[PDB]
């Protein structure tokens, strides 16, 4: 009789048919990826087929409910995850050049590969070639070489399809009523109609940027730091107080200088807690493994994995006949369908990747009794944060000599603390400032604040001032640096990797004070309370049903982001880093470049 | 002084949809209950209105096994006072029932892989059902004030939707037989005993 109670019965429906369809999809998507044969790659397609088409339909059907005669907040929510026709508000030719370009960049970024002219027959493709010199490579020619000729060859072709795609999806944004594509991407976090947990597309930048100058202090002292151990490495070649070069920071990018590690590492001459030698040693295998992590959810009030998720998952790579895609997957096909994908070996590596990917598994158990729709993590930060948490805690020493892989002979050298938090540091904090620009300089090129003649004048404007990262060549208008990356040529949210740094040690935080946990937070194990285990499920249980910001609440008492908590797991680090740049200086001068002497 | 067909009923190769549920009348034979509840076998073995040890000293003048194909998760509504689409649209049981409700799992017999489309379920109807009200009809679910003409489509709805029932569906989503045991006393000769 009314609309929201039409609207009621369609959703009804809609669930039926979504949760039918996306199964079957899903089960083509695990054959294939389980079964790499020609015969799968042709039923998954047809079913992603399916599952588009039929998503078409429901779309225009779901347009025929007013939203606006809905107050009913769950269904009126639900209705609006349907009505977004993306692509189609553009003309038919607009929409298809615009998945034209967007399939272009795509391909140009895995299949563009760059020859030594010296050898026309041998070139290198990013993956694994041209990765594996910035991962490995000491050489800081070589390292140049590839960091340059990456840019050069490829990032100079993604340029004109990156102005396009820019102008493209801004026209798709503002008829769907938001200013530019970049608003449109934070419209995730927006939360409405909930008095005391709305959250504004705005309040967001403002928030990034909060947080963000609370993470100056400790990420200046490690630059700081890192440039000094590297100044020692290349002499001739880093200032004391100007910029490290982009080439030398362990990856491509320099999203994460992990591989910075083995020249920052402060403690050479200690070993590492790796236990896999200890699992080859007590006869462990693929099963052991997740048996093990199963025990750690168990421990904590959770349920037990489900017997379909024994007999239906893949946890070892299928010996030599058939082919799988080896990426460590959790999926939830639906219908109570919960497996994992993982080529599983008898190492410390997979038996923490077990925890992270099983925290999925137990995330997507829990929204599991929502609606459909409604069955995902609270924004885009949450699912990420939340397996992640766990791999925190089965890392720490402690929890590894109670499950008896460490030995009772590991004492607690703080000296391996430290190693283990640079270790941690150069992943989590050195990332922070990557994320931040980048993602500001997307949502200032929708914005219309940086025009196409100043692009990468900026680009690396905001990397000297924001990052402290000087480019090692001069770079002007045909190249495009940003989109050299994955997320970027690929149409990615790239706000997501900050969010959820942030979330997971704020989780974390307030999963250890309801564990009772005394002492520094990165030795902290959550294992054996319930309690925690309860804080925990309160929020999983919710999945996207109510805001995100309520979510963020029901476990760590607060509103909105916070800092606090991830300044709290490194404040043991920052006071070593404060030590040991008393005779440097902390900080960075913009004007130094390498090549400009 | 033959002993009544219960195997008919609960090792049937097919069971009923349940919004077109079955219906059996066991009649003029004695009936061993012990056999039916002592056996472990079944999920769920649920007599209301009557203790289940009482059933053999006693005779009735007719037994009535509703028989039918749920999911796991519905096996729940399958009693008084319940709510849902199986107890609100699909099969009712009176809020004060007399008999019993038998219920197991049939994944081996009820899921083929890529699905099982031959179990069906009403997901809407303009009314609830009364205890024991069966409804066949596959008359187009007119959700809004726009007639439907027959057709599916805008606030039009084909009320019977299926079970994919696949074997690597989780237990609540899994097919469950259940076979509903009615007593009916009349003034009339006593059929049924034991
Ligand atoms: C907006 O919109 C929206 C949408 O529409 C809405 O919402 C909605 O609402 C509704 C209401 O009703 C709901 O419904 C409900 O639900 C629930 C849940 O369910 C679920 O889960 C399960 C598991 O757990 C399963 O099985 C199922 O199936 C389901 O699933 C799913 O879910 C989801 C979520 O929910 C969805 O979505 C989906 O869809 C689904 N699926 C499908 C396929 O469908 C339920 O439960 C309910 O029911 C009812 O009935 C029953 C009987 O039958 C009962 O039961 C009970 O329970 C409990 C628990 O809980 C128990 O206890 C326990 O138990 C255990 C075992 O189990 C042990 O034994 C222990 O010891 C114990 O303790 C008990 O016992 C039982 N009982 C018996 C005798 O058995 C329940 O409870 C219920 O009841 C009732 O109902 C009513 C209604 O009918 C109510 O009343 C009223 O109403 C009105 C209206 O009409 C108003 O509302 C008022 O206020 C009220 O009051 C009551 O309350 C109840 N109760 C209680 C306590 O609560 C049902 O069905 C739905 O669902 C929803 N949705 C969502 C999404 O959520 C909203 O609301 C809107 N908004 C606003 C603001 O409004
Ligand atoms: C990797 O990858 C690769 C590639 O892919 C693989 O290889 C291969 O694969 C394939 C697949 O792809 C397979 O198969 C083939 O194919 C065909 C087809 O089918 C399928 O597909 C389709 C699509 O295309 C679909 O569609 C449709 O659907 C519909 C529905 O919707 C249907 O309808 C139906 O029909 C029926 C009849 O037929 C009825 O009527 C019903 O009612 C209806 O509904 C249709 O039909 C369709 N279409 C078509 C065209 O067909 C479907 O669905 C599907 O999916 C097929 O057919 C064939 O098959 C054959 O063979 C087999 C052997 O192997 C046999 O048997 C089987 O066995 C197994 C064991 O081994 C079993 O299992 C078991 O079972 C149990 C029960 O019994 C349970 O279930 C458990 O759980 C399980 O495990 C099963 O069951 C069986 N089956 C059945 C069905 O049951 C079959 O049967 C067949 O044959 C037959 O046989 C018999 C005796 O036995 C005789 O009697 C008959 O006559 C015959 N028939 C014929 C037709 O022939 C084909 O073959 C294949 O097989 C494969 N290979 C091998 C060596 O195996 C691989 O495998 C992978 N790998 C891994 C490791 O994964
Ligand atoms: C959101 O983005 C999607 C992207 O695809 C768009 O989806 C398609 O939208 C077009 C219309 O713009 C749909 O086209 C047609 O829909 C018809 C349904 O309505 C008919 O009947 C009513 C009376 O009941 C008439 O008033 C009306 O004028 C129509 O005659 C269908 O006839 C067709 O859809 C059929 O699609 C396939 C075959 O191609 C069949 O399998 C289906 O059973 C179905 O009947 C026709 O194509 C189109 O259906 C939508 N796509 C899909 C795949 O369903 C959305 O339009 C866009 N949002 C908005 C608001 O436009
Ligand atoms: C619930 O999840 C737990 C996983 O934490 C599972 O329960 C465990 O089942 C194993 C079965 O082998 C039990 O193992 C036993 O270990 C002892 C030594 O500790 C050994 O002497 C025994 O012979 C046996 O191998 C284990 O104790 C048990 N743990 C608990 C606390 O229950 C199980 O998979 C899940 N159960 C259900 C009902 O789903
Ligand atoms: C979480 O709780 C479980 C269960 O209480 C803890 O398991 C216990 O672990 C200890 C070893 O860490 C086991 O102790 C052993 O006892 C035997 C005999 O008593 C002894 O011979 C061994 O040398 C050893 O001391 C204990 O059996 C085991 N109990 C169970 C039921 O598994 C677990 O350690 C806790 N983990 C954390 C991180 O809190
Ligand atoms: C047909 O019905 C009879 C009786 O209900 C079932 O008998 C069972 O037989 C197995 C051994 O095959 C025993 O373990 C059970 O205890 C028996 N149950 C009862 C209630 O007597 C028989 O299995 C059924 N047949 C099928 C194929 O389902
Ligand atoms: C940390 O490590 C050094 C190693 O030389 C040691 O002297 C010191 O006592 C340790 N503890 C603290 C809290 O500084
Ligand atoms: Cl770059
Ligand atoms: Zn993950």
């Amino acid at each position: 009789s009314t609309i929201e109670e039409q609207a009621k019965t369609f959703l009804d429906k809609f669930n039926h048919e979504a949760e039918d369809l996306f199964y079957q999809s899903s089960l083509a998507s695990w054959n294939y990826n389980t079964n790499i044969t020609e015969e799968n790659v042709q039923n998954m397609n047809n079913a992603g087929d399916k599952w588009s088409a039929f998503l078409k339909e429901q779309s225009t059907l779901a347009q025929m409910y007013p939203l606006q005669e809905i107050q009913n907040l769950t269904v009126k929510l639900q209705l609006q995850a349907l009505q977004q026709n993306g692509s189609s508000v553009l003309s038919e030719d607009k929409s298809k050049r615009l998945n034209t370009i967007l399939n272009t960049m795509s391909t140009i970024y895995s299949t563009g590969k760059v020859c030594n002219p010296d050898n026309p027959q041998e070139c290198l493709l990013l993956e694994p070639g041209l990765n594996e010199i910035m991962a490995n490579s000491l050489d800081y020619n070589e390292r140049l070489w590839a960091w340059e000729s990456w840019r050069s060859e490829v990032g100079k072709q993604l340029r004109p399809l990156y102005e396009e795609y820019v102008v493209l999806k801004n026209e798709m944004a503002r008829a769907n009523h938001y200013e530019d594509y970049g608003d449109y991407w934070r419209g995730d976090y927006e939360v409405n109609g909930v008095d005391g947990y709305d959250y504004s597309r705005g309040q967001l930048i403002e928030d990034v940027e909060h947080t963000f100058e609370e993470i100056k202090p400790l990420y200046e002292h490690l630059h700081a730091y890192v440039r000094a151990k590297l100044m020692n490495a290349y002499p001739s070649y880093i200032s004391p107080i100007g910029c490290l070069p982009a080439h030398l920071l362990g990856d491509m990018w320099g999203r994460f200088w992990t591989n910075l590690y083995s020249l920052t590492v402060p403690f050479g001459q200690k070993p590492n807690i790796d236990v896999t030698d200890a699992m080859v040693d007590q006869a462990w295998d693929a099963q052991r493994i997740f048996k093990e992590a199963e025990k750690f959810f168990v421990s904590v009030g959770l349920p037990n994995m489900t017997q379909g998720f024994w007999e239906n998952s893949m946890l070892t790579d299928p010996g030599n006949v058939q082919k799988a895609v080896c990426h460590p997957t959790a999926w939830d096909l639906g219908k109570g369908d919960f497996r994992i994908l993982m080529c599983t070996k008898v190492t410390m590596d997979d038996f923490l990747t077990a925890h992270h990917e099983m925290g999925h598994i137990q995330y997507d158990m829990a929204y599991a009794a929502q609606p459909f729709l409604l069955r995902n993590g609270a924004n885009e930060g949450f699912h990420e944060a939340v397996g992640e948490i766990m791999s925190l805690s089965a890392a720490t020493p402690k929890h590894l000599k109670s499950i008896g892989l460490l030995s009772p002979d590991f004492q607690e050298d703080n000296e391996t603390e430290i190693n283990f938090l640079l270790k941690q540091a150069l992943t989590i904090v050195g990332t922070l400032p990557f994320t931040y620009m980048l993602e500001k300089w997307r949502w200032m090129v929708f914005k219309g604040e940086i025009p196409k003649d100043q692009w990468m004048k900026k680009w690396w404007e905001m990397k000297r001032e924001i990052v402290g990262v000087v480019e090692p060549v001069p770079h002007d208008e045909t190249y495009c640096d940003p989109a050299s990356l994955f997320h970027v040529s690929n149409d990615y949210s790239f706000i997501r990797y900050y969010t959820r740094t942030l979330y997971q040690f704020q989780f974390q935080e307030a999963l250890c004070q309801a564990a009772k946990h005394e002492g520094p937070l990165h030795k902290c194990d959550i294992s054996n309370s319930t309690e925690a285990g309860q804080k925990l499920f309160n929020m999983l249980r919710l999945g996207k049903s109510e805001p995100w910001t309520l979510a963020l609440e029901n476990v760590v008492g607060a509103k909105n982001m916070n800092v606090r908590p991830l300044l709290n797991y490194f404040e043991p680090l920052f006071t070593w880093l404060k030590d040991q740049n008393k005779n440097s200086f902390v900080g960075w001068s913009t004007d130094w470049s390498p090549y400009a002497d | 002084t033959n002993l009544c067909p219960f195997g008919e009923v609960f090792n049937a190769t097919r069971f009923a949809s349940v919004y077109a549920w079955n219906r059996k009348r066991i009649s003029n034979c004695v009936a061993d209950y012990s056999v039916l509840y002592n056996s472990a076998s079944f999920s769920t073995f649920k007599c209301y209105g009557v203790s289940p040890t009482k059933l053999n000293d006693l005779c009735f003048t007719n037994v009535y096994a509703d028989s039918f194909v749920i999911r796991g998760d519905e096996v729940r509504q399958i009693a008084p006072g319940q709510t849902g689409k199986i107890a609100d649209y699909n099969y009712k049981l009176p809020d004060d029932f007399t008999g019993c409700v038998i219920a197991w799992n049939s994944n081996d017999l009820d899921s083929k892989v890529g699905g099982n489309y031959n179990y069906l379920y009403r997901l809407f109807r303009k009314s609830n059902l009364k205890p024991f009200e069966r409804d066949i009809s596959t008359e187009i679910y007119q959700a809004g004030s726009k007639p439907c003409n027959g057709v599916e489509g805008f606030n039009c709805h084909f009320p019977l939707k299926p079970y994919g029932f696949q074997p690597t569906y989780g237990v609540g989503y899994q097919p469950y037989r259940v076979v509903v045991l009615s007593f009916e006393l009349l003034h009339a000769p006593a059929t049924v005993c034991g």
